[PDB]
This record gives C-alpha cells, sequence and structure tokens, in this order.
C-alpha cells in the first residue's frame, strides 16, 4: 500500500539532481556532496579513494535514512586544494584503478581458458 | 452468461431471472468463467 | 426542464410561479427540492456581476420600474422577491439582462507507455486533463500518471 | 594519481564458478566489486506475464512469480539490449525484450510437468537455462488443466528485483589468518581454518599485524546461469566504471554551473 | 505448495532439483548423499529440498472444475 516503487532506488525522478556541492562554513576548505540515487557501493570507494590522498584533511559518507536513497559525502581538503578537485581526482583515480583491473581480468581470464 | 458446472464441468448457458440448475446432472453450484479481460502481473 | 418558486401553501397542493412568469397549481408530490445555488453569478444589462441578497432595480420585461432582492438565480431568469408587491406575496421573475445593479478516459483499461512505469496495465479510476489515477493491475496501488505517458487498451 | 595497482589471479574457472584473488587493493573497492555482482549487473529476467488462460492449482500471481525468477541466457544480448524506460517503443520490441510464450494442456491421466522447456522465446539466444540437469519446475497440472501465458523479458540489475541478480553464491573474504584481528576471537583455537588459511595445524592465527591492511581478497562468484561467472565480473567491472564516469560527468556539470 | 524455483537465501536454482531428489531417495540415497549428488553444498540450499512439502501432490487429487 505504501511500498516504494523498485526503481525508485536508483531512478532519478523529473527534477530531480544527480549530485549537489554545498560548502559548508564551519570549517575552511570542506563540501558536502549530496549525491541522489546512491548508495554505499559509490560512498565506500569515493571515501577510501579520498582516504588515499595525502591532501584530504576529512573524507567521510554516510546514508542519512536506507529507507532514502542519498549520501553525503564530506571533504576537507588543504587550504591549497579544492574538495571538488579532490573529489574529481578520487573518481578519476578509481576509473582508471577499475580500467586497469578490467584489463587484467581480461587477461587472466584467457590465460586461465587457453591454459 | 456461461457458468461452469460444479461437478460435471459442463459449461451452461442460462440468461437472468432464470433459477440455477445444471442442464445436464442438475447440480445447483455453478462457477463464473474466467473473465476475458487483459490481465497482466509483473512477474515479481 | 422548468424550475419554480412556491408562491402559496395549500392543503394538498401549491400555487408555484414557473421561470416564464406564469403562476401554476401544482401538487406536494408532483414537484421535488432543488439543491439551492446560492453562489450563482449573472449578468446584467450592463455586465455588473448580480448575486443573491443584492439590491437590483429592473429596467425591462413585465415588471420593468420595480425593484426586488434577488433570492435564487438560473440560467437566463433571475426570482425576486419585494415588499411592495402584492403579486405572489412580492415574488416575481425576470431575465438576467433585464435587470440593472443598484470522463471519457474513466472506466477505461489503459497502458502506461512512457516513464517508469512503462508496461503496466491498469484502470482509470479518475482522470483529468492533466492527470489520470491509474489503479494498477500489478501492484496494490493507484499510482498518478500524466496522460501524455497513456494508451487506451 | 594515487589509483590502486591491482592484479588478478584466476585460480578456479568453470562453467558456475570463479575464483579469483585480486591483490593490491582496497577493501571498499573490493566490497563495491562484490556488491556490483549481487545488484547492478545486468540480466534478462521475465518482468511481464499475461495470463490467458490458468486451469491449475496455483494462481496468476504465483505462476508469474515462478516465471520471473526463471534465469535466462543473458549472454552478449543484454549488453545490445535497451531498457524497457529508456526505449522508445510504445509498448515492447526486440531493442528492449523477449517475447515468451507458453501453451500446454494436460490431456493425459498422469500428472503434466509445466517446465523451463515450454517456454518458447522468439530469441534464440535469450532461453532458459536448463534448456541450453532437469528443468525448473514451474507448475504441474492435472488432466483438464492449461497454462496459456505471454511474457516479455526486460533487462534489470539486482537492486530492482531479485530476479535480475546474476549470482548464486559470491563468497567474499580477506585476511584468512586473522592477522589484522579484523575480527577477535575469544577462543582462537575453536575456530577452523579457511580455504586460503596459509597457517600450519598447531597455529590458529597469524601473529597481529600493526601495519598491516586488507590487501588480498579471495572471491568464489557462482553463476546461477544467465551470465558466465566470468561475464559477471567483467561486467561488473564495466558496470562500476560507467556508475563512476556518469558520477563524474554530472559532477563536471555541477562544478561549471557554481 | 511446489518447490522454489531460487534458493530464498543465495537465489541458486533448486526448482530443477526436486524431481532428481526424489528419484535419487527412491534409489536408496541417504539425505545428505542426495543433497552432495545435487551439487547442493550451503546449507542454505540444502535445506530448501530437505525442507520442502510438496503439498501441490495433494492438490492434483482434486478435480479441476474446468
Ligand atoms: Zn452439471
Ligand atoms: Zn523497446
Ligand atoms: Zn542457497
Amino acid at each position: 500500500m505504501n511500498a516504494p516503487p523498485a526503481f525508485e532506488s536508483f531512478l532519478l525522478f523529473e527534477g530531480e539532481k544527480k549530485i549537489t556541492i554545498n560548502k559548508d562554513t564551519k570549517v575552511p576548505n570542506a563540501c558536502l556532496f549530496t549525491i541522489n540515487k546512491e548508495d554505499h557501493t559509490l560512498g565506500n570507494i569515493i571515501k577510501s579513494q579520498l582516504l588515499k590522498d595525502p591532501q584530504v584533511l576529512f573524507a567521510g559518507y554516510k546514508v542519512p535514512h536506507p529507507l532514502e536513497h542519498k549520501i553525503i559525502i564530506r571533504v576537507q581538503t588543504t587550504p591549497d586544494y579544492s574538495p571538488q578537485e579532490a573529489f574529481t581526482n578520487a573518481i578519476t583515480d578509481l576509473i582508471s584503478e577499475l580500467s586497469l583491473l578490467e584489463e587484467r581480468f581480461r587477461v587472466a581470464i584467457k590465460d586461465k581458458q587457453e591454459g | 452468461m456461461i457458468y461452469i458446472c460444479g461437478e460435471c464441468h459442463t459449461e451452461n448457458e442460462i440468461k437472468s431471472r432464470d433459477p440455477i440448475r445444471c442442464r445436464e446432472c442438475g447440480y445447483r453450484i455453478m462457477y463464473k468463467k474466467r473473465t476475458k479481460r487483459l490481465v497482466v502481473f509483473d512477474a515479481r | 426542464q422548468t424550475v419554480g418558486v412556491i408562491v402559496r401553501l395549500e392543503r394538498e397542493t401549491f400555487q408555484v410561479l414557473n421561470m416564464y412568469g406564469k403562476v401554476v397549481t401544482v401538487r406536494h408530490q408532483a414537484v421535488t427540492r432543488k439543491k439551492d445555488n446560492r453562489f450563482a453569478v449573472a449578468l446584467d444589462s450592463e455586465q455588473n456581476n448580480i448575486h443573491v441578497k443584492d439590491i437590483v432595480k429592473v429596467i425591462d420585461g413585465p415588471h420593468s420600474g420595480r425593484e426586488g432582492e434577488i433570492r435564487h438565480l438560473f440560467r437566463s431568469f433571475a426570482f425576486l422577491h419585494c415588499k411592495k408587491l402584492v403579486e405572489n406575496g412580492g415574488m416575481f421573475v425576470c431575465k438576467t439582462r433585464h435587470l440593472v445593479l443598484a470522463n471519457e478516459l474513466i472506466g477505461q483499461t489503459v497502458r502506461i507507455s512512457q516513464g517508469p512505469y512503462k508496461g503496466y496495465i491498469g484502470v482509470v479510476k479518475d482522470a483529468t486533463e492533466s492527470t489520470a489515477r491509474v489503479e494498477l493491475h500489478s501492484t496494490c496501488q493507484t499510482i498518478s500518471v500524466d496522460r501524455q505517458r497513456l494508451t487506451t487498451v | 594519481p594515487y589509483a590502486n595497482q591491482p592484479t588478478v589471479r584466476i585460480t578456479e574457472l568453470t562453467d558456475e564458478n570463479v575464483k579469483f584473488i585480486i591483490e593490491n587493493t582496497d577493501l571498499a573497492v573490493a566490497n563495491s566489486i562484490r556488491r556490483v555482482f549481487i545488484a547492478e549487473v545486468p540480466i534478462i529476467a521475465i518482468d511481464w506475464v499475461q495470463i490467458d488462460a490458468n486451469s491449475s492449482v496455483l494462481h496468476d500471481e504465483f505462476i508469474a512469480h515462478r516465471l520471473g525468477l526463471i534465469p535466462l541466457t543473458s549472454d552478449d544480448i543484454v549488453d545490445k539490449l535497451q531498457y524497457s524506460r529508456d526505449c522508445t517503443c510504445e509498448e515492447f520490441c526486440p531493442e528492449c525484450s523477449v517475447e515468451f510464450t507458453l501453451d500446454v494442456r494436460c490431456n493425459e491421466d498422469q500428472t503434466r510437468h509445466v517446465t523451463s522447456r515450454d517456454l518458447i522465446s522468439n530469441s534464440p539466444r535469450v532461453i532458459p537455462v536448463t534448456s541450453r540437469q532437469d528443468d525448473i519446475l514451474i507448475v504441474k497440472l492435472r488432466k483438464g488443466q492449461e497454462l496459456r501465458l505471454r511474457a516479455y523479458a526486460k533487462k534489470g540489475f539486482g537492486k530492482e528485483h531479485a530476479k535480475w541478480n546474476p549470482t548464486a553464491g559470491v563468497a567474499f573474504e580477506y585476511d584468512p589468518d586473522n592477522a589484522l584481528r579484523h575480527t577477535v576471537y575469544p577462543k582462537p583455537e575453536e575456530w577452523p581454518k579457511s580455504e586460503y588459511s596459509e597457517l600450519d595445524e598447531d597455529e590458529s592465527q597469524a601473529p597481529y599485524d600493526p601495519n598491516g591492511k586488507p590487501e588480498r581478497f579471495y572471491y568464489n562468484v557462482e553463476s546461477c546461469g544467465s551470465l558466465r561467472p566470468e561475464t559477471i565480473v567483467l561486467s561488473a567491472l564495466s558496470g562500476l566504471k560507467k556508475k563512476l564516469s556518469d558520477l563524474q560527468t554530472q559532477l563536471s556539470h555541477e562544478i561549471q554551473s557554481d | 505448495m511446489i518447490i522454489p524455483v531460487r534458493c530464498f537465501t543465495c537465489g541458486k536454482i533448486v526448482g530443477n532439483k526436486w524431481e532428481a531428489y526424489l528419484g535419487l531417495l527412491q534409489a536408496e540415497y541417504t539425505e545428505g548423499d542426495a543433497l552432495d549428488a545435487l551439487g547442493l553444498k550451503r546449507y542454505c540450499c540444502r535445506r530448501m529440498l530437505l525442507a520442502h512439502v510438496d503439498l501441490i501432490e495433494k492438490l492434483l487429487n482434486y478435480a479441476p472444475l474446468e
């Protein structure tokens, strides 16, 4: 009766925005990225890849409610480096790592199949 | 209207204001046939 | 087709003025009570929007020159009451223009053809010009979807 | 440039199983790959059923539910198949769905097993997995009982419904000797060793590693049949990369908007 | 009533294994040996065939209305 549709966990409706950046004024060089229709799958990798950056002073993600589909990633960087640049670099490194992983997986699968 | 008889399972065409009774065996519990309207389920 | 106002009570009948300006004798069961539209708006001869309880003058028709209070309103006729008038206890009817101020989708089976509900079959319980309430055959819910995403089976 | 450089070692590869090891990566990356295995790998499964006749003892939604869980061979077709929502067709077309039909009547005095062999598709590529072991039993019919239905199978992933989950069992583990002490055993001698444990029989745990991090992850991905088990992993890596690419595109739009 | 298509816990196909399980039990297999011979290794899948009650056989004793 009050069952949400199964596509509501991953589909943006009309007028919904995929990612929104809001600079919080508590501390300098900090931003909050609100990503709609995402879950722990992207939040965890983005948080860890930001934690690999020495210029990132804080990297965290959270789901405010499991019944809603929304990820908040708080990124605070050093003053000579922006949180948006940190987020872009983290996504770029994740994409490069996943492409390398996919190519090496294809190579290893061809090695296992051939012998 | 077509009503399937309860025990002999034979279709009976009766009109309105007629008593419910089977033409063949006289059994008087009859069921409606399944509708011809388009029924669709998500396979979930 | 014809409405009226009771102008006199009797033991077994009524005297009722019709919309046309004539008082006829009808019985008690011969009429049914009409849900009064207290909020009807009409146009006079100079496009002033007249209403119930308004003080108006009649400048055309049989009762031209008379002044009364609007009681009941209809398509092109206005029902008035005037305490100076001895006829029908002051009851008379005039034209609205003789005065001066002083769905085909509901019940049809339907298929959502666009959006995230595409392929679902339902029945339109309630429809407007923009959106329609489609009671879905596949779930236990009635969704609200715009009619441009709907095709009729 | 802080990207990992992960390596892959395939230790086992059958028609329903890939056991592999990913080294030199992060725990978050490994877990996100494991989650995409279950929830974000698209396959083809039945999602639209109309039933012209159902005289069986099981009702119509029961039969539709059992039809949705039958896996269909989605190899090399789900990549070139559109989503129904993203398709420009009015109802259904070969660009977004595969049509199945079923028409079984039992006219013999023994029970008729309506199985997945009776599901007939117009696409020769997308067929029930058991039709390519016995067949998946849909319903049993008594004499005089009929099942006649028309289905459409669209593309989707396990985040929407579990019938689009391509995996049976995603075994995932790391640090098999508890060197990182991520779990703390009250009595370590009471605990059995794993398949990947590198300890002798007298030991129960590895010595504690204070500088260690999860750096080697063991997977056993078992396929339900819709995709080959290596195709699940390749499509999972591609799908995670695509999700990150779309997120980077929207992030670039949001950055340039400000 | 009828054997589930999927194991509830993991999603392994157990709907094509009920008749093979009954045939193996008719071949004087123990239930554990029958489950091992069917490839049901996780105990979540083994309880799907072990605990199944085939009520559709009892439902098929009643004559169809048609
Ligand atoms: Zn009869
Ligand atoms: Zn299409
Ligand atoms: Zn299982």
